[PDB]
């Protein structure tokens, strides 16, 4: 049981450095451009709602 | 029902007052004290001697 | 595998759902961060002691409000909170997760678990600054907290709802009393009745990381972690965490108090909480008092320890019992801090350094350690067979400095001197072996009535385990009688005297 | 929210060739299958004792015996030494 | 590239106020440079006064600063070169070597205000670090990744003791040493460097086994309040990267507490009780809790203590003593009997002299040793008064055994081979426990007292017994 919990911790830290890899994957995109549209429509959704 | 054995042993203790210089008789009661005090902690110490297949 | 990523993606939906309703009637710029505290412009609708969140994850409590700006204390190192960032306000007075799901976990002061066993199954949030229960839903204490130590339940008994102080010195065996009490509650935490179970919340403030690590390892060796709650505020982390963490743990205790169950809490040690409080009040220009603890440091330990008593039947007969620990300086009982914890708690267990220097562990000084509402809530059996024992140790303490002259004396002082030395050597105890009251009664009973007087002084330590195994093998029914009845009648007393004089005879 | 959507799609799919299809790993230069299920699978029997503790040794106890069926040449000695004790008694 | 350039607006002693232009501000504890004709002048941002204006403490001399000079930013905290190239190189708190052996070609540059390790990684059973000196590993064993208070003034072989620790950790566990003199006297700084060359722990041509960080006394107090952190980061890179058990030596932690006092009294914070800074517990914890044991490796710290005015309720020893796992006293009355080392046995007590950690046999042997030397000390007056005729056979054997033990505590040093010429004996623990156990039994009472002085183990005890038997006949 102890070793199972240790293997789960190793899986989580591998996916943590994979999250770092996903940050590196995301930050090169023109989602930097395309996502301003997402904020635009989202502010339309928020501020109209009151 | 061990108290009858031990009661008669202390009866023989207050009767072995009459023979001073007991070599190993009280040491024989010491050996029965040894393993009888060992067996009760042995039976209380254990788990149900099985792998809990439901939870564990 | 990806199962925590599934759970975290559900939490992403919550974060994205929260982003669809995020309009923070609050945000203000951080004017200046200095002295480990931040000044914030804006936030024109904030509350006193409202939790806020800076733009780097460090939370904060807004403890003062001024016309113009609001002063927010930090909850960590100020390395993260930068000038000119963004201050959303959360919306809450400072709360922590309470409920039964924390049993087994190790959290710090804000309910963030740091064991590595997933999120807290939290049955609710509760304020840190709860008003103490007033004088009407209180009952005077009438139930024992069997600590399992010999000398504690002999001399200074603890009631459910009786705030008792463990005061002592550095490396003199202070933590071991609370740890042995938590390990003694295994007698009932394995059991079935709720009103005899006793949950332990150990609140380490100001201590090292590795000490709390070893203490969690100890409470998982002897299996206490099905009922333990560790609130750790280790000395690496910054000062308002240590100012907060015993209060949040007192909220954890009040959750068990209002819901009928009984629970023990251990503060360890509040002489570092007052260190953290004098740090937070000497960085806000508030002027110091006697020995530079700020003038309200009585009020701090007041509003902490007063959230622990015995609720009566009107609220559900729950309870909360506190053991704060105070590190003095060289056997002192008259600095400004240990004369404020004493003037709150219902008594002291003064663990004097000189007796531990002679190895008598635990080193309770009997003539100083006293309890005020302990006597009305002891187990009935010990109160029957130790009503002489406090007065007898007072008698032996009277002739302590009188026998140092080496002068030949009468017979009565020699009799009391031999019986007093046998009782002093008798109350020793190894680590992690609490003795239940069903076994504390016969050992003290052999001590009181002169049966030990033929034994040499060195054999007493093995006399303890020998007489215990003699009663475990043969007179098991007497131990069950003391367990069930909790009281020695005349027949029980005569049978116990026979069972003593039997094993005393050899 | 396409922010959340594209983030979670890359979050799901970028290790999905490490979990769903076992085309072991593209960014990690050491191989992944000889780390946990090949080396570290015998890990707990490389971390605990092998072939006695994990195989658990269902072992036969040593059958301890009686006084080897010899009354005479020692019961007479016990009887005469008991005479000597009762002399000293 | 994109510099964050501002102007120095105020120089107050060791306090420096730096204005930055808007929307650019680095947070607290970030390194700032000022270029001088003499070199570079480092600042560490400690307080934000608002107004896009920060307030720093100096790290070198602040003479001659025209207000209005450009202030260059480096974003992160004070960077230090780490790793293999740092060995044998005297690095100050800035990160530059001062031994004039050229620049250090290190591979990374690390911050020093890092996080301490999280609670899930703290090692949950403190084992015993086999140091190598006998009396250490017998009586007051050093906690593996724990903290050790080494008392006593200079001139009792303290530097000899600490070089002996260097050699024995180099042999037994293979770990490296990081020495750090916070507030170190400059002259004895150079004398320590020369002696660490000549004892072989610094090889200027081969592979030295130590990194020196000497924060000198003539630096402003902001330096000395980070020199220990520099030595700590050089320890942490050897711990969590290459996976070893590294010895971090700090002398002298009271001067670090003085550095804390004067930094947080120059900043205008109100002083506490006795006069130490009110951030005492936290700014001791940020040095203590980064010295611990993770599942990768460990850093064990030997740090001295200057007890102020011979008093132990003063909060600086009363705060250090809430962290120290084991003390070690180098007294006067033990080197006065010509004993190397001078580890006094009755005083150096450990929190890890306990049977649940060191085992039952070790604890039994050490307890009988402590009671033996205790009875010896309690007899030493009436030994001179009454003589050896008032001793019964219960007592005269204890006097003989305790003289045997007291001579037996001394050890030939791995560094006193140019002092005394006797080559050093690295004694293992499993030799040490058995040797003291056999002397506590009485199996070598016929052996004379003179054959127990400066001996490694029980085998060299037997060898010296035979050699002095041969020289006597
Ligand atoms: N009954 C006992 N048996 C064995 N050792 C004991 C016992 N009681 C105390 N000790 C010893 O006391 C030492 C310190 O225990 P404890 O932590 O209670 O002291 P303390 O003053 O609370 O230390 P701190 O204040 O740093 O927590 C431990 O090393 C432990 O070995």
């Amino acid at each position: 049981v102890r070793y199972e919990a240790s293997l789960r911790q190793l899986e989580q830290r591998q996916l943590a450095k994979s999250v770092i890899s996903r940050v590196q994957s995301e930050l090169g995109n023109p989602k930097f451009q395309e996502k301003v549209l997402q904020q635009s429509i989202s502010e339309i959704e928020q501020l109209l709602s009151k | 029902a061990k108290s009858a054995a031990n009661k008669l042993d202390w009866a023989k203790v207050i009767s072995s007052l009459r023979i001073t210089g007991s070599t190993a008789t009280q040491l024989s009661s010491f050996k029965k004290r040894n393993d009888e005090a060992r067996r009760q902690l042995l039976e209380l110490q254990s788990q149900p001697t099985e792998v809990d297949f439901s939870h564990y | 595998k990806a199962q925590p990523t599934e759970v975290s993606s559900i939490l992403e939906e919550r974060i994205k759902g929260v982003s669809d309703e995020a309009n923070l009637n609050e945000t203000g710029r951080v004017l200046a961060v200095g002295d480990g505290i931040a000044r914030v412009f804006g936030l024109n609708n904030i509350q006193a002691e409202e939790l806020v969140e800076f733009s780097s994850g460090v939370k904060g409590m807004a403890l003062n409000l001024e016309p113009g700006q609001v002063g927010i204390v930090l909850f960590g190192s100020d390395r993260l909170v930068k000038e000119g960032e963004l201050v959303k306000r959360t919306g809450n007075i400072v709360d922590v997760p309470v409920g039964p799901g924390l049993l087994g976990r190790v959290v710090d002061a804000l309910g963030n678990p740091i064991d590595g066993k997933g999120p807290i199954d939290a049955a609710g949030r509760s304020r840190a600054q709860v008003k103490a229960p007033g004088i009407l839903p209180r009952r005077s204490v009438h139930e024992p907290v069997q600590t399992g130590l010999k000398a504690v339940d002999a001399l200074v008994p603890i009631g459910r709802g009786q705030r008792e102080l463990i005061i002592g010195d550095r490396q003199t065996g202070k933590t071991a009393v609370a740890l042995d009490t938590i390990l003694n509650q295994k007698r009932w935490n394995n059991g079935s009745d709720e009103s005899k179970k006793l949950y332990c919340v150990y609140v380490a403030v100001g201590q090292k990381r590795s000490t709390v690590a070893q203490l969690v390892q100890t409470l998982e060796q002897h299996d206490a972690m099905k009922y333990s709650i560790i609130v750790a505020a280790t000395a690496s982390e910054a000062a308002p965490l240590q100012y907060l963490a015993p209060f949040t743990a007192a909220s954890i205790g009040e959750w068990f108090r209002d819901n009928g169950k009984h629970a023990l809490i251990v503060y360890d040690d509040l002489s570092k909480q007052a260190v953290a409080y004098r740090q937070l009040s000497l960085l806000l220009r508030r002027p110091p008092g006697r020995e530079a603890y700020p003038g309200d440091v009585f009020y701090l330990h007041s509003r902490l320890l007063e959230r622990a008593a015995k609720l009566s039947e009107k609220e559900g007969s729950g309870s909360l019992t506190a053991l704060p620990v105070i590190e003095t300086q060289g056997g002192d009982v008259s600095a400004y801090i240990p004369t404020n914890v004493i003037s709150i708690t219902d008594g002291q267990i003064f663990l004097e350094a000189e007796l531990f220097y002679k190895g008598i562990r635990p080193a309770i000084n009997v003539g100083l350690s006293v309890s005020r509402v302990g006597s009305a809530a002891q187990v009935k059996a010990l109160k029957q067979v130790a009503g002489s024992l406090k007065l007898f140790l007072a008698q032996y303490r009277e002739v302590a400095a009188f026998a140092q002259f080496g002068s030949d004396l009468d017979a009565s002082t020699k009799q009391t001197l031999v019986r007093g030395e046998r009782l002093t050597q008798l109350l020793k105890q190894n680590q992690y072996s609490p003795l239940a009251t069903e076994e504390q009664v016969p050992l003290i009973y052999a001590g009181v009535n002169g049966h030990l007087d033929g034994i040499e002084l060195s054999r007493i330590g093995e006399f303890e385990s020998s007489f215990l195994s003699y009663l475990k093998s043969n007179h098991n029914e007497l131990l069950t009688e003391i367990r069930e009845k909790g009281e020695l009648s005349k027949e029980l007393l005569a049978s116990l005297k026979s069972a003593t004089e039997s094993f005393v005879a050899t | 929210q396409d922010l959340y959507l594209r983030e979670l799609k890359d979050t799901k799919l970028a290790p999905s060739t490490l979990q769903d299809a076992e085309g072991n790993v593209k960014p990690w230069n050491p191989p992944q299958k000889p780390n946990l299920p090949e080396l570290e699978l015998q890990g707990p029997e490389a971390l605990k004792a092998y072939t006695e503790q994990n195989v658990e040794t269902a072992h036969v106890a040593k059958e301890s015996e009686e006084g080897e069926s010899e009354p005479i040449e020692e019961d007479w000695l016990v009887l005469d030494d008991a005479e000597e004790t009762k002399e000293s008694h | 590239s994109t510099p964050i350039t501002g102007k120095v607006t105020a120089v107050i002693g060791a306090i420096v106020d730096v204005h930055f232009e808007q929307s650019e501000l680095p947070a607290i504890l970030n390194a700032l440079e000022i270029k001088t004709p003499q070199g570079k002048l480092v600042l560490e941002v400690a307080q934000h006064l608002g107004e896009n204006t920060v307030r720093t403490i100096a790290m070198d001399g602040t003479e001659g600063l025209v207000r209005g000079e450009k202030v260059l930013d480096t974003g992160g905290p004070i960077s230090v070169p780490v790793g293999r190239e740092t060995l044998g190189r005297i690095i100050n708190v800035i990160g530059e070597p001062i031994d004039e052996r050229g620049p250090i070609k290190s591979k990374l540059r690390k911050p020093i205000h890092a996080d301490p390790p999280s609670f899930a990684e703290q090692s949950t059973s403190a084992e015993i670090l086999e140091t190598g000196i006998k009396v250490v590993d017998l009586l007051a064993p050093y906690a593996r990744g724990g903290k050790i208070g080494l008392f006593g003034g200079a001139g009792v072989g303290k530097t000899v003791f600490i070089q002996e620790l260097i050699n024995n950790i180099a042999k037994a566990h293979g770990g490296f040493s990081v020495f750090t003199g916070v507030g170190e006297r400059t002259r004895e700084g150079n004398d320590l460097y020369r002696e660490m060359k000549e004892t072989g722990v610094i090889n200027l041509e081969g592979e030295s086994k130590v990194a020196l960080v000497f924060g000198q006394m003539n630096e402003p107090p902001g330096a000395r309040a980070r020199v220990a952190l520099t030595g700590l980061t050089i320890a942490e890179y050897f711990r969590d990267e290459e996976g070893q058990d590294v010895l971090l030596f700090i002398d002298n932690i009271f001067r670090f507490t003085q550095a804390g006092s004067e930094v947080s009294a120059l900043l205008g914070r109100i002083p506490s009780a006795v006069g130490y800074q009110p951030t005492l517990a936290t700014d001791m914890g940020l040095l203590q809790e980064r010295i611990t044991t993770t599942k990768k490796g460990s850093v064990t710290s030997v740090q001295a203590v200057y007890v102020p005015a011979d008093d132990l309720t003063d909060p600086a020893p009363a705060t250090t003593f809430a962290h120290l796992d084991a003390t070690t006293v180098l007294s006067r009355g033990i080197s006065e009997l010509g004993i190397y080392p001078a580890v006094d046995p009755l005083d150096s007590k450990s929190r890890l002299l306990d049977a649940a950690v060191v085992g039952q046999e070790h604890y039994d042997v050490a307890s009988k040793v402590q009671e033996t030397l205790q009875t010896y000390k309690s007899l030493q007056d009436i030994i001179a008064i009454l003589g050896m005729d008032e001793l019964s056979e219960q007592d005269k054997l204890t006097v003989e055994r305790a003289r045997k033990i007291q001579r037996f505590l001394s050890q030939p040093f791995a560094v006193a081979e140019v002092f005394t010429g006797i080559p050093g004996k690295l004694v293992r623990l499993k030799d040490t426990v058995a040797s003291f156990k056999a002397v506590l039994e009485g199996k070598y009472d016929n052996i004379p007292e003179h054959a127990f002085y400066m001996v490694g183990g029980i085998e060299d005890v037997v060898a010296k017994a035979e050699k002095l038997a041969a020289e006597a006949n």
